[PDB]
């Protein structure tokens, strides 16, 4: 269950390499002298994978001994010499507080949930961008990315094994976005892909994804950069967020370069966030508090003005449940087209985002130079 | 100059703005801003 492992430094990792016995020393006789590691170690472990040993061999956890009285980390390339030991951690030798990488342990699919015809079709439907490596879909608003506390709720985790068109394995959900959220996803159809993909969605200096938003009023301000700094909290039933503008040590920063493209007088505006970094309901805390503009429909940061009665004569504001006015619009992903250019990725304006701008007169699909291809 | 006057002239001319009323501004910092021992911060949930 994994749940006896502990955090382990250098030191204390070297420690337990050294403590536990639980280690076979393969000898390298005249018949294996002079083969490769790998070679090696793929003749005598056919239960795993290269991946497997390509990260044991290359963390450290397998190595070898020549007689030194010292242990040689070597790579998969490197030659075994005559008369000299290769050390291999056993099975019990992850049964401590020392967790393995992925490979090392078997995990168990158990059970295979069932989509039907129209979930399928809807998840066909949902496509943006399709890749030898990386499929871009159109979430909808209210949809979880993931399983919620309630089970009996559908989601993109549940809905993903319908985007495996020809491969053998689901693909893997890159980054998630929150329940009101609408815009681009993307998903890794190889595990090399979700592994590589994964560093463009750390923090940043450069951004490379849109959010159109439709906030309550103008702000004083057509361009500039927030920064904020999130501490969350558990709470009752719920996550206590506390905003500073100081960093302290239990806080972590939340940075992006907003721009206010259009905007009625005083009473909306529509504005383009440019995040750095990844936390929590980022862009409807920045502008709701940072902006004092809150997005049209975010009855959780600003509940009552979420819902101004300036826009009565289209959105009714008694229901209080119009969708949210955020939308991830466009995002650039490190493949090039033939063209020579990042393909960049855009997701066509929800129902209620193109009802608004067309009823305050703005034109719904335009490309965001900000974000270049 | 009996009476300080000029200075209630002054300070009358300065009305511009009340910080009572805000023109431009669609949520309020009196609703989500306390201090704490390091300083203020904006405290979101109920």
């Amino acid at each position: 269950s994994h749940a006896r492992y502990r955090p382990l430094s250098l030191r204390a990792r070297q420690t337990l390499s050294e403590k536990s016995d639980d280690l076979q020393y393969h000898v390298v006789t005249q018949e294996w002298f002079g083969e490769r590691v790998d070679s090696f170690l793929t003749c005598h472990y056919p239960q795993w994978d290269y991946e497997t040993i390509k990260r044991l061999v290359q963390q450290g956890h397998i190595y070898r001994y020549r007689k030194n009285g010292k242990k040689k980390f070597t790579r998969l390339t490197d030659r075994l010499e005559f008369d000299e030991l290769l050390v291999v951690p056993t099975r019990a030798f992850w049964e401590k507080q020392l967790a393995p990488p992925s490979g090392v342990l078997e995990e168990t699919d158990g059970p295979k949930f069932k989509l039907s015809a129209t979930a399928r079709e809807m998840a066909h439907n949902m496509v943006l961008f399709k890749n030898e490596h990386v499929i871009v879909i159109n979430k909808p608003h209210g949809l979880p990315m993931m399983p919620t506390d309630d089970p009996q709720e559908m989601s993109i985790a549940a809905m993903l094994p319908a985007w495996k068109f020809t491969n053998v394995a689901k693909p893997v959900v890159c980054h998630n976005l929150d329940r009101e959220t609408s815009g681009c996803v993307v998903l890794a159809r190889t595990r090399n892909a979700h592994r590589m993909l994964g560093r463009m969605f750390v923090k940043r200096v450069v951004p490379n994804s849109v959010y159109w938003s439709f906030c309550v009023g103008k702000p004083t301000v057509n361009y500039g950069r927030v920064r904020m700094h999130f501490d969350i909290t558990r709470g009752n039933k719920g996550d206590i967020i506390v905003a500073r503008p100081s960093p302290t040590k239990t806080s972590k920063v939340a940075i992006a370069e907003f721009v206010v493209n259009a905007s009625a007088l005083e009473f909306g505006s529509f504005i383009s966030f440019y995040p750095l970094t990844t936390r929590r309901h980022q862009e409807r805390i920045m502008a709701a508090h940072a902006l004092r503009c809150p997005v049209l429909g975010d009855a959780k940061y600003g509940g009552d003005a979420a819902f101004p009665s300036s826009l009565s004569l289209f959105w009714d504001p008694e229901n209080k449940g119009l969708p949210l006015h955020l939308h991830h619009r466009k995002i650039q992903l490190p493949y090039k087209n033939t063209a020579g250019e990042f393909i960049c990725v855009t997701a066509p304006l929800p129902t209620q985002m193109e009802k608004t701008f067309k009823k305050l007169g703005w034109p719904c699909e335009v490309d965001d130079p900000l974000i270049p291809g | 100059d009996p009476v300080f006057m000029r200075n209630v002239k002054r300070v009358l001319a300065s009305y511009k703005e009340s910080m009572d009323h805000s023109s431009r501004k669609g949520m309020s910092r009196e609703a989500f801003v306390d201090i704490n021992e390091k300083g203020a911060a904006w405290y979101l949930g109920h």
